[PDB]
C-alpha cells in the first residue's frame, strides 16, 4: 500500500502505487485529510504500471497531487448488525446522526457483494402480504420481489413507507432499510427523521425499526451510486438471520444518474440517451441481491421517477425489467381524503395470477378493475349528460364503483395520532372476501358513506348497524 | 349528433395525441443519441 | 498615546519575521489557450488554489487563476482575470488558500466581483472574516423543518407557491417572462422584514446588473442586499465561482448573522440570477479542459455542481444558531423544454418550481405563474396562517378553472354553476396580475384574498379587478389603517378569521364597496 | 520576432517563434507573400516551446512550411478617427473600397478592448429616440442597447437602417457603423452601397455619415469572427469623443457560426450542436462594448438569421441573451403599400414598462396593440360571417385597427426622393399624444387613407381640414 495521488481531475482521481500491492477494483482507497477525517475513494480502473483511477467520494478540493494513499484492501466496509438499526449513515458507513461512532466491535462487510446464487433461490413464488387492502388486492407484493411507486410525493408515500415499516414489525421479523439516494437534505432527511420518530407502534418507534443510509444531493457522483449497494450490504445482514425485510429505495432513477455522471467522469463512450454502458449490468448488480432465497427475504419498494413521462427511457425500462409490481399513487385520488390513493388501473402486479394467489383472488381483483375501467369510460358521460343517461346496471357499476373506490381507504397505525383512528391490518383474504361480497351485492343499500377509512366488510356492516 | 360527433371526434384526437406523443419521444432519444455520440466522436 | 504604536511596532519588526532564505516552489507557463494555462512543474498546489501569476514586464497587476486540473506533470489553470496577457515562459507561485471571500456586515449595498473584490467603485471592503468558496453543506441533523415564511409580495408566489426561510425554490422560464422581475420584487418585499437579499448576476450583461442595481438603490433595498456579479464579459472561471461566493456570504449570515436595523439578522435570501448561465460557464471551462463531456456536452459533475450550491441553503436548528439560508435559483428554458438536462437537475435539486410561461406573459397575466405545474413542497408550513386559511379556497376556485379553461369564451352558452365558477376564476386570475416593483405586504394579500374567496368581488367586472384592488387596499392605508395592523397582529392564531378581525375586515369591504362605483 | 511557419491545415497556420519572442494570444502574425501584400493572422493559441496556433484570415493557397513570419507585437490594429468616414473597410481594416489606402497619420487601435467597467454603465435604462412612430412606440430601443429584426428581403429593412441612421446625424451628431457579417456580398455590398449613396439627407449622402466593414461569406471564418470588433472598435472611438453611435451588426448570427468554425479548426472539443465551447463569452466580448456610458452610447440595431425556424438553436439562444428588443418586418404589412413594415406585434422590447417610458406611453402602448391583441380576431369571423351583416360594437374595433395600422406607416426622409413625399420625423411625446387621442376617439371623424402616410395626429387633422 501507501502510494501517492498522480492526478486529480474533479472527482476522479488517480494514484500511483508499487508495482506490487496495487488496489483491486472497487478497493476503496484512503486518503488522509490532515486529521482524523479522510476521504475514502473507490478504484474503479486499473492503468498501466500501479496508477489505479477512483472515484473520490468527497470534496477533493484541499487535495495536492503527491499526498499520501493508502489501500484498504477490500471494498467500502460497511457496519452491519443490530447497532445499525435506529441510526442514520452515508453511504461510507460513517454515521452522521447526533450519536457517535458504531464501534470496532461491529462487524464490517465490503458493499461489493455478489447475488445469491442459483441454487439459494427460491422456485416458487411467494406473496407478501403488506394488509393494506388496495396494495394486497389491485397489485400484491412478492416476497423477495421488487416493486415500484410513482408519485409526486405530496400524495403520502412516506404513510405508506411508515405503515409497510410497522405492519412488518409488527407481524413478522421485521426490520426495514431506508436508502436515500438522492436525498435531499432538507426534505427528504429531517422531515422523513421527524415522521419516523414521531410515529410510534406497540410504544416503539418506527425509527428504531429502521436503518436509514442517506446518500445526500450534495455527494459526489461515486456516493449516490454506492449508497444503494451499502443499503443493501446493511439489509443483508438481517437477511442472513432468516429475517424478512423491506428496503426502500427512493427515487432509483437517481441511482442510474449517479451511474451515467461516474461512467461520463469516467470517460466511458456515451450510450443512447446520455446514459452508461454499463446501465443494464449497473442495474444487474443493485437489484439482483433484493432477492427470496432460502434463509431470508429482501422485498424492496423502490419509487421511480420518470424522464419526461418516457416509458420505453432506458432508465425507467432497465427499472422495469427487474419490477415484480407497480404501485401508482395519483394526484386527484388523494385530494380526495383517500390517503392510500393508489391508482388501482394503473398499479398492477406480476403476480396476480390464478396460479399463485389463488383463483378467487384473480376473479375478484379482475372484477373490481373491471367495474373500474367501466367507471373511468362514463366519467366523460356523467359529465356529458348527467347520471341520469347512464343505463341501469350502468347506473350501478358507477354507484358501486364509487363505493368500492371509497373502500380502498384504510385506516394507518402509523397515522392513528395525526387522525384518532385506530390503524386496521386487512389480511389478503379477508380483503379477496370483502370485495368479493361488495361485488356479489352485499352492501348495496349501504350508502357510500360507513365505507370509508374502514376494515373488512365487517367493519362496514358493524358501524350500518350502529 | 353534433355533441356526439365532437365526443368521437375528441377521442381520435387523444388516441392521435398519444400516438405523436410516442413518436416525439422516440425522435427525443434517437436526438440525443446522435448528440452524444457525435460530440463522444469530436471529443475522440 | 502614540507609544502604544510605537511598543506594538518595534517588536514585531525585530522578532516577528524569520527572514530565512528558502527553495520555494513555483511553475512555468507551457500554453495559454482559450482562457486556460498548463504552469507545467507547479507541486505542492492543492486541488483548487488560486495560483498568482506575479507581475512581470508590461503588466503592472496580477491576474489570479483557479488549478482546477492537477495532472501528472502539468496544472491546467483557469485564468480569473483576462488571458491575454499571460504568456508561454510566465512564472506562477501558488497562493496556499483555497478562494475565499469577505463576509460580515461590511459587504452591505456594495457591488462585488466573486473574489470579493468591489466594481461599484465605493471605496475598499471592510472587513475582518474570509470565509472559505466551496464548503461543505451544513449536515443533516443541522437543519429544521421549514416554517418561517418568505413574503414574496406577489400573491400568487405567496399565496399558491409559498416560499419558506430554507426553502429552495426554483424560478424556471423562458427567455423574457419575469423571473428577474419575480426576484427583485421578492428583494425588496424584504424592507422590514429581517432579511438580508443576496443577488449573484451570473453571465447577465452588465447593463442589466446596473439597471438592477438602480432599482434596488431606487427602492432603499441597497441597505441590506449584497450584489455579486460576474458578468458576461469576464472569464468563465468568474462566472462559475460567483454563485459559490454569494452563497458563502450568504452562509456568513445565515451562522453569525449582521446587524440590520439595529437587529440580529441570521437570514439570508440568495438569488442565483442564472444557473443555466452558470452550468454554461462551467461546461466552457471542463470542454476547454478537455474533461470528458456528457449529455449536451455538459461535464459528468454538473448536477454536483448545482447540488453543491444549492445544499448550503439551509434552516438550521435552534443549536446551530437558528439562522437560513433561502435560495432562488433562476432558470430560462428554450421554447419550454422543462425535460431538458440543466432544467431537469435543478428541479430534481430544488423544493419547489415556479414556472413561468411565455403565453401568459404575452396574453397579459404579467406574472407569468403557470399554477398548474408549479409547485411548492413545502406548501403550507411556508405560510403564515392567516394565508393558509385563506388561500385554499383561492387555490381550489383557481384550479376548477383551469379544468375550465377550454370553456371561457363559451361562457354564455353553459351551465348557471359552471358559469359562475368560469366567472370566479376570471376574476381570481385578474386579482394575481400584479404591476412591477409593488409588493403587497401579508396583511394587504390576505384582506384582498379574503376579500375575493368570499362572494364580494362578483358584482364588479373582471376588467375592472385589479382596479379594485389598487383601490380596496389604498382605502385600507388611509380610511382604516387599524384593521390592516389587526390582521397583521393576529396572523399567526390557528384560528385566524377570529370574530374581532372577521368584523372589521367585513366592515372595511362593506364601507368601501358602498362608497365607490364599479 | 520572425518565426516559421511548421504546419499548414486549411485557415489554421502553426508557426514556430524563437524561444523569448513568442506573440501574445491574440497578436497579427503577418505573413510576407511574395506578390507585395502580407497575409495577416490571428494568434489563436500559445502551445509548445515558441509554437503559436492562429487563424489565416486568408486563402493560404500559396504558402509553404518555412515562409517566415513577423510578429506585429499588437493584436490587429483599425484605422480609427474622422478619416475613416463614409469608406469601407474589410476585417483587417484596409479599405476595399476604390480610394485610396488611409494615411499613416490616422490612429490605428487594437481591434480587441476592454468593454466598460460596471460603475460607468447607467443606473436607469433610458429610451433612444429614432423618430419612427412604430418603433418609437411599439418596441422602443435603449440607449446603448440591442434590437434585432427578424425579417427577410424586400420588408424595407435596408431602408429602415439608411433611416436610423439620417435621424441619429440629423437630430444628434449621430455617426453610424455598418458591420456586415457573413452577408451575402450581392445584398451586402452595391445593395447597400448604391442605395445608402443615392440616399441623401441636408445635401448629404448616408454613406458620407456611416462607417462600414464587410465581412462577408466568401472570407475566411476568422475574418467574419472579427470583423464585428473591428466596427466595434471603429464606433468607439465615435463614443469615446461622447457623440452617440448606432452601430448595425447585420447577422450577428453568422457571427456565431464564424466562431464555431474557427473553433472546429482549432481543435476545441465541440460545444453541444457543434458549437464552440466558449459561446457565451465570445458573444460578450462583443455585446458588452454596446452599451450607454457617461460619455457616449452605442446604440445596436442587429440583424438575427435564425437557422430553419429554430430560436431554440444555441446560437439565436445566446443572441438573444443579449437583445433589448425585436422588431418583426412581415411581408403582409410590406406587401400593403404600408412602408415601415414593422409588426405591431411579435415586436417587444423591455423598455415599454410604466417605470422607464412613462405611464402615458405604457397606457397607450397597451391600448394598442390590445385592439390587435386578436390581431382584429374578427377578421376569423368576418370570414364566415360577414361580420354577421355588422357587429353590435366590435365593428368599431375594427375600424380603429385599421386606422391604427395604416397610421404606423411613415414617409421616410431617405425615400423622400423615390416616392416624391417630404420625410416626417416624429417625437416619442408626439407619438404616444396623437395615438392616445386617436384610441380615444377624435379619429372616428376622418376616413381611412388619411392616415396613410403622415407623421402625426394634427398632421393628419391638417388634410382634413385642407
Ligand atoms: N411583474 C411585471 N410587471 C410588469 N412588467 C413586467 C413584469 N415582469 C416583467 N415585466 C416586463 O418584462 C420585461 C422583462 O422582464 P425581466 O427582465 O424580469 O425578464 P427575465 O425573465 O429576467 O429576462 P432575461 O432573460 O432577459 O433576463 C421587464 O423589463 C418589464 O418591462
Ligand atoms: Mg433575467
Amino acid at each position: 500500500a501507501k502510494g501517492v495521488i498522480q492526478e486529480i481531475i474533479g472527482v476522479v482521481i488517480r494514484a500511483k502505487f508499487p508495482e506490487d500491492e496495487v488496489p483491486e477494483i472497487y478497493n476503496a482507497i484512503e486518503i488522509p485529510l490532515g486529521n482524523g477525517d479522510r476521504l475514502v475513494c473507490e478504484v474503479q480502473q486499473q492503468l498501466g504500471n500501479g496508477v489505479v483511477k477512483a472515484v473520490a467520494m468527497g470534496s477533493t478540493d484541499g487535495l495536492r497531487r503527491g499526498l499520501e494513499v493508502i489501500d484498504t484492501g477490500r471494498p467500502i466496509a460497511v457496519p452491519v448488525g443490530p447497532a445499525t438499526l435506529g441510526r442514520v449513515f452515508n453511504v461510507l458507513g460513517d454515521p452522521i446522526d447526533g450519536m457517535g461512532p458504531i464501534g470496532p466491535e461491529v462487524e464490517r462487510r465490503p458493499i461489493h457483494r455478489d447475488p445469491p446464487s442459483f441454487e439459494e433461490q427460491n422456485t416458487q413464488a411467494q406473496i407478501f402480504e403488506t394488509g393494506i387492502k388496495v396494495i394486497d388486492l389491485i397489485a400484491p407484493f412478492t416476497r423477495g420481489g421488487k416493486t415500484a411507486i410513482f408519485g409526486g410525493a405530496g400524495v403520502g408515500k412516506t404513510v405508506v413507507i411508515q405503515e409497510l415499516i410497522a405492519n412488518i414489525a409488527k407481524e413478522q421479523s421485521g426490520f426495514s432499510v431506508f436508502a436515500g439516494v438522492g436525498e435531499r437534505s432538507r426534505e427528504g432527511n429531517d422531515l422523513i427523521h421527524e415522521m419516523k420518530e414521531a410515529r410510534i407502534d406497540e410504544n416503539t418507534t418506527v425509527f428504531d425499526k429502521t436503518v436509514m443510509v442517506f446518500g445526500q444531493m450534495n455527494e459526489p457522483p461515486g456516493a449516490r451510486l454506492r449508497v444503494g449497494l451499502t443499503a443493501l450490504t446493511m439489509a443483508e445482514y438481517f437477511r442472513d438471520e432468516g429475517r424478512d425485510i423491506l428496503l426502500f429505495i427512493d427515487n432509483i432513477f437517481r441511482f442510474v444518474q449517479a451511474g451515467s455522471e461516474v461512467s461520463s467522469l469516467l470517460g466511458r463512450m456515451p450510450s443512447q440517451v446520455g446514459y452508461q454502458p454499463t446501465l443494464g449490468t449497473e442495474m444487474g448488480e443493485l437489484q439482483e441481491r433484493i432477492t427470496s432465497t432460502k434463509r431470508g427475504s429482501i422485498t424492496s419498494m423502490q419509487a421511480v421517477y420518470v424522464p419526461a413521462d418516457d416509458y420505453t427511457d432506458p432508465a425507467p425500462a432497465t427499472v422495469f425489467s427487474h419490477l415484480d409490481a407497480t404501485i401508482s399513487l395519483e394526484r386527484s385520488i388523494a385530494e380526495r381524503a383517500i390517503f392510500p390513493a393508489v391508482d388501482p388501473l394503473a398499479s398492477t402486479s406480476r403476480i396476480l395470477d390464478p396460479n399463485i394467489v389463488g383463483e378467487e383472488h384473480y376473479r375478484v381483483a379482475q372484477e373490481v378493475k373491471r367495474v373500474l375501467q367501466r367507471y373511468k369510460d362514463l366519467k366523460d358521460i356523467i359529465a356529458i349528460l348527467g347520471m341520469e343517461e347512464l343505463s341501469d346496471e350502468d347506473k350501478l357499476t358507477v354507484q358501486r364503483a364509487r363505493k368500492i373506490e371509497l373502500f380502498f381507504s384504510q385506516p394507518f397505525t402509523v397515522a392513528q395520532q395525526f387522525t384518532g383512528r385506530p390503524g386496521k391490518y386487512v389480511p389478503v383474504k379477508k380483503t379477496v372476501e370483502s370485495f368479493a361480497r361488495l361485488l356479489n351485492g352485499e352492501g348495496d343499500h349501504i350508502p357510500e358513506s360507513f365505507f370509508y377509512m374502514q376494515g373488512d366488510f365487517d367493519d362496514v356492516l358493524a358501524a350500518y348497524e350502529a | 349528433a353534433r355533441m356526439v360527433a365532437m365526443r368521437n371526434a375528441t377521442n381520435n384526437a387523444k388516441d392521435l395525441v398519444r400516438d405523436l406523443t410516442l413518436s416525439f419521444n422516440k425522435a427525443r432519444q434517437a436526438a440525443i443519441t446522435k448528440e452524444v455520440s457525435e460530440i463522444a466522436s469530436g471529443a475522440a | 498615546i502614540t507609544e502604544e504604536l510605537i511598543a506594538r511596532l518595534k517588536q514585531g519588526i525585530t522578532s516577528g519575521v524569520d527572514l530565512q532564505p528558502r527553495q520555494v516552489n513555483v511553475g512555468t507557463v507551457i500554453a495559454v489557450g482559450d482562457g486556460v494555462a498548463r504552469l507545467s512543474g507547479l507541486d505542492q498546489v492543492v486541488a483548487s488554489e488560486i495560483v498568482e501569476f506575479p507581475p512581470k514586464a508590461g503588466r503592472n497587476e496580477s491576474i489570479y487563476g483557479i488549478a482546477l486540473n492537477l495532472e501528472q506533470d502539468s496544472v491546467a489553470a483557469i485564468i480569473l482575470g483576462d488571458d491575454e496577457t499571460i504568456e508561454e515562459g510566465d512564472m506562477v507561485t501558488s497562493t496556499g488558500r483555497v478562494i475565499s471571500v469577505p463576509v460580515g456586515q461590511g459587504l452591505l449595498g456594495r457591488v462585488v466581483n466573486p473574489l470579493g473584490q468591489p466594481i461599484d467603485g465605493k471605496g475598499p471592503i471592510v472587513y475582518e472574516k474570509t470565509r472559505p468558496i466551496e464548503r461543505i453543506a451544513p449536515g443533516v441533523i443541522t437543519r429544521k423543518s421549514v416554517d418561517t415564511p418568505v413574503q414574496t409580495g406577489i400573491i400568487a408566489i405567496d399565496a399558491l407557491i409559498p416560499i419558506g426561510r430554507g426553502q429552495r425554490e426554483l424560478i424556471i422560464g423562458d427567455r423574457q417572462t419575469g423571473k428577474t422581475a419575480v426576484a427583485i420584487d421578492t428583494i425588496l418585499n424584504q424592507k422590514g422584514q429581517g432579511m438580508v437579499c443576496i443577488y449573484v448576476a451570473i453571465g447577465q450583461r452588465r447593463a442589466q446588473v446596473a439597471q438592477v442595481v438602480g432599482t434596488l438603490e431606487r427602492f432603499g433595498a441597497m441597505e441590506y442586499t449584497i450584489v455579486v456579479s460576474a458578468t458576461a464579459s469576464e472569464s468563465a472561471a468568474l462566472q462559475y465561482i460567483a454563485p459559490y461566493a454569494g452563497c458563502a456570504m450568504g452562509e456568513e449570515i445565515m451562522e453569525n448573522g449582521v446587524m440590520l436595523n439595529g437587529q440580529l439578522v441570521k437570514d439570508a435570501l440568495i438569488v442565483y440570477d442564472d444557473l443555466s448561465k452558470h452550468a454554461v460557464a462551467y461546461r466552457q471551462v471542463s470542454l476547454l479542459l478537455r474533461r470528458p463531456p456528457g449529455r449536451e456536452a455538459y461535464p459528468g459533475d454538473v448536477f454536483y455542481l448545482h447540488s453543491r450550491l444549492l445544499e448550503r441553503a439551509a434552516r438550521l436548528n435552534e443549536e446551530y444558531g437558528g439562522g437560513s439560508l433561502t435560495a432562488l435559483p433562476v432558470i430560462e428554458t428554450q421554447a419550454n423544454d422543462v425535460s431538458a438536462y440543466i432544467p431537469t437537475n435543478v428541479i430534481s435539486i430544488t423544493d419547489g418550481q415556479i414556472y413561468l410561461e411565455s403565453d401568459l406573459f404575452n396574453a397579459g397575466q404579467r406574472p407569468a405563474l403557470n399554477v398548474g405545474i408549479s409547485v411548492s413542497r413545502v406548501g403550507g408550513a411556508a405560510q403564515t396562517r392567516a394565508m393558509r386559511a385563506v388561500a385554499g379556497k383561492l387555490k381550489g376556485e383557481l384550479a376548477q378553472f383551469r379544468d375550465l379553461a377550454a370553456f371561457a369564451q363559451f361562457a354564455s352558452d353553459l351551465d348557471a354553476t359552471t358559469k359562475a365558477q368560469i366567472e370566479r376564476g376570471q376574476r381570481l386570475q385578474e386579482l394575481l396580475k400584479q404591476p412591477q416593483y409593488q409588493p403587497l405586504p401579508v396583511e394587504d394579500q390576505v384582506a384582498v384574498l379574503y376579500a375575493a374567496t368570499n362572494n364580494y368581488l362578483d358584482d364588479v367586472p373582471v376588467p375592472l379587478i385589479t382596479k379594485w384592488r389598487d383601490d380596496f387596499l389604498a382605502f385600507l392605508r388611509t380610511a382604516h389603517p387599524e384593521v390592516r395592523k389587526l390582521i397583521y397582529d393576529n396572523r399567526l392564531d390557528r384560528k385566524f378569521p377570529t370574530p374581532e378581525v372577521k368584523e372589521a375586515l367585513e366592515a372595511a369591504i362593506k364601507e368601501f364597496k358602498a362608497t365607490s362605483n364599479y
